[PDB]
């Protein structure tokens, strides 16, 4: 429905199919000026970490349409040339964007923001309870000087799992009342922290 | 005689090329690996990504045996052969009518 | 036979099977197939007419376009050259004018032949070991719509997200 | 022979048969055919002249255009090179200037040759086992109009709608 | 095995290995590989189904584009022609609709098939020495993104500047 | 008899084509360089940028020995051979049952 | 050896020699060459890995452009298919990203690889007589700058103007 609506520059929301599931889509008397908000999403995956490269054009409109050849070896193809206008609310006509763990890896190399030099974990010395109280669990948020939360990327290892056990997700549930050192394990960089447990 | 029990597989390939081979029964025959004091040489396709070998031999079986052409035979050793062509010398001696009692089949190694 | 996954359904028709069914309905007594049967090769001096359909490498499949293009070779085998040419003429007259024609195979599925052109024209091949059989062979380019263009990406993702991931 | 359906009529002409009839009318004593007869091979030292016509894979059939294009190979077999070249010259002078020409075959059907052009020029082939015969061969691209472009879609639809449907 | 330099990491995925893992996950009981195993050749009268993937010379690698294009030939070997065609249909329905699909191999690395077109259509090959096996072969043009386009120019420069320079 | 100790390498090629061959043990056999009063001729590929030759010979070994098809054998001379095909004449005499005690293996020179 | 004229200096680099030196520096223990050595052929059951580089007819030399284009065939011979594919991956990752890269050969001359693209992709060839070796071959189009485009027309003219002139 949306494809044919775009092609015919009309709103087919009110087109009700007949009792035998048949529809007819009349072309408008004058081609309407219908604006759309379009996104062009593409994904490139490095290992298992994807990069979502996309465009954000908020005021597109159909401009032209290529001739359609109706043979037996090819299906009907609609080829509109959408033209991106400048929306007065958001203030832009097109905006390229990147996202994903792959972009978390490649952003420092791409030149956006400060280079990755240091890594810190926000709780300096958290305390958790042995009993299943409110403070039984806590969360570790390792964040580099770039301002990017590297918690999913960084795996944490605990020197003394008997006192405090921290998984790759930075779980601070704990095991026994004690103090354990948590080392955020990354590649060229590394971070260190200390976690205490007290019921 | 010494002989050797073999498992025969009789079937007919339909028009669509589906082999329908089932255990027809058993037959006893003597395997000959050469026509005389020599042995037939194994061959290879040289275009097959594997180590499969080809071999043609003979199977001397008694006349009137329950074996025909396109009838795969499997030995107790696990070797499988395909009987190619009809039986040879399944006839009495032209001069006398004597029956030597044996006819030779040509078998091609299929494993 | 082959134990395919339960969630899988056939997507391509069998061109050879479709034409075998078509020409067994058109010519009931004369046997058509994709192979030389063992019993058909038994009689050579008085050989029964037969038609063979062989799928050959040719044409590009278009999954997005729901088209399955292939090159089909038809081998008409009779005991006389005139009979072979008559049967090849019948086959050409049946195949060439096809355009969006439907046909319900023996499986109960109604296929649809998009088009059927000729790549290589008919020719009487030289005799081989079977000396009394005159064979006339031609190759056709047959385009047939697929049963369904539905993809199974969901199952493929589930497989490796349950086993490995 | 072949028991074709009662509702089928021949659509294509036989190019080999048409030219065999044409050159048996043009050359009454000399024998033309699509094959080497067993009795013609009986004599080699004093070999009778003969002309062979073979249909070859070539040209595209145009069912909608009522055109049947094929590559025809002509083999002139005589006991002398000069005689072979003379007969090949006669064959070329007959086939080449044809344009929409008509001809009534032995079947009583008047076929129309749309056009005839040469693909491969004449050449004297090296002798084989038959050492005393000099053979000159040429290939012609012959286009001939079909007998009828009528399609039998109705019969196929009735066939699959009566048995299965 | 092979002792590669400590500073070198794999840059290309193994297309054959990737599809072997994919079709061992899709078809658990049926064995797939890049070779004919010696134990699989042991039984022929009752032959187990198998699938073979062979990388062939085809397509151009684009190092700058992080693309590795190759021609993959799939050989489906079963004991029946119908079973072989069903399995080839399954393989075609799996590979053809791929577009940017991801798959985690047994190595733990998640590949990414950019596209998978067909070059040569499926065909039933004539039997060889293994007379009871029906094999259906097809070739696919498979493009898969490389593991990493990182170059090792610095290491080579160190090598030739430390040894000779 | 004179015999000759050989080093057998038994293994199975997996689905991916990796040859897993390891020293299975030893076997004693008599090499035959021809089927009679002549010798087999070495052959060359003529498309190989080298000087490698191919030879096919025979290895007469006692019946029931620990040698099978696709089992590489290395002599003390350093020559390496690949056992192609099964054993030949690994059977009793059909008329009597007499056991000659030896079976011939076809070996292809692989060096 | 060959007594070349005293006034002649080398104009082209030996691509095979350059890559042999490069891959003996990269892989010290594994032997690479343009030929199969007699001592390397001595062992088959436990075969040492090796890489063979062959210059092949391909690409056009550009004397005026100081370019020497050639087709290089790389044959990786190991005892395992996985090892052969790993070594071929290493070779491809070394050659493919090259662009104006300098390398000092064993002769002390520093060459310069202009570009290196793949013509025929890698493939595992069927075994020959040497049954335990799995070989993976791939051809590359390698362009390397010439040592010098200096011509020797002066000496050529002097020759025939002193002898014949």
């Amino acid at each position: 429905r949306n494809v044919l609506e775009l092609i015919w520059t009309q709103d087919f929301s009110n087109i009700q199919p007949s009792e035998f599931g048949g529809i007819v889509l009349e072309a408008p008397k004058v081609p309407k000026n219908i604006y759309y908000r379009a996104i062009l999403v593409g994904m490139d995956d490095r290992n298992d970490r994807p990069i979502w490269l996309y465009w954000l054009m908020p005021k597109v409109k159909l401009d032209k349409l290529d001739n359609q050849t109706l043979n037996d070896d090819n299906v009907i193809e609609y080829k509109p040339t959408l033209k991106a206008f400048r929306d007065d609310v958001v203030g832009y006509s097109v905006a390229q964007g990147f996202a994903g763990p792959g972009w978390r890896d490649l952003v420092a190399t791409a030149g956006f923001g400060e280079a990755l030099t240091a890594l810190t974990i926000t709780p300096g010395s958290p305390t958790v309870t042995v009993a299943t109280g409110a403070s039984h669990t806590a969360q570790l948020l390792v964040e580099g000087d770039n301002g990017i939360n590297y918690t999913p990327d960084v795996v944490f290892t605990s020197s003394a799992p008997d006192k405090a056990s921290v998984s790759a997700a930075g779980l601070v549930t704990g095991v026994a009342a004690g103090s354990a050192t948590i080392t955020a394990t990354k590649g060229a960089l590394t971070a260190t922290a200390t976690v205490t447990v007290t019921a | 005689m010494n002989d050797e029990t073999l498992t025969v597989y009789r079937g007919a390939t339909d028009n669509k090329g589906n082999p329908n081979k089932q255990v027809h029964g058993t037959v006893k025959g003597v395997f000959a690996w050469g026509p005389g004091t020599s042995t037939n040489k194994f061959g290879r396709d040289r275009n097959f990504k594997g180590e499969s070998s080809s071999l043609t031999a003979e199977l001397y079986v008694k006349r009137g045996a329950d074996l025909k052409a396109r009838d795969r035979i499997r030995r107790a050793n696990g070797e499988e052969y395909s009987v190619v062509g009809h039986a040879a010398w399944d006839q009495g001696h032209p001069f006398d009518g004597f029956d030597f009692g044996y006819m030779v089949f040509q078998v091609e190694a299929v494993n | 036979a082959v134990v395919l996954p339960d969630w899988y359904e056939e997507a391509f028709v069998n061109v050879e099977n479709l034409f075998i069914d078509m020409f067994t309905d058109l010519l009931p007594d004369y046997e058509s197939g994709c192979w030389a049967p063992d019993d058909w090769l038994a009689d050579e001096i008085e050989v029964k007419p037969t038609i063979w359909f062989f799928r050959l490498p040719g044409g590009r499949v278009d999954w997005d376009g729901r088209k399955d293009e292939c090159q089909l070779q038809v081998m008409v085998v009779t005991g006389s050259r005139d009979d072979s040419w008559r049967l090849m003429d019948f086959v050409r007259a049946m195949l060439l004018p096809m355009q969006g024609d439907k046909y319900k195979m023996a499986d109960g599925y109604t296929a649809q032949i998009r088009c059927a052109g000729e790549v290589a024209g008919p020719q009487l091949l030289t005799p081989g070991q079977r000396i009394d059989t005159r064979v006339v062979t031609a190759t056709f380019k047959v385009s047939v719509s697929m049963k369904s263009a539905k993809n199974y990406k969901q199952k493929l993702y589930e497989l490796w997200q349950a086993l490995r991931g």
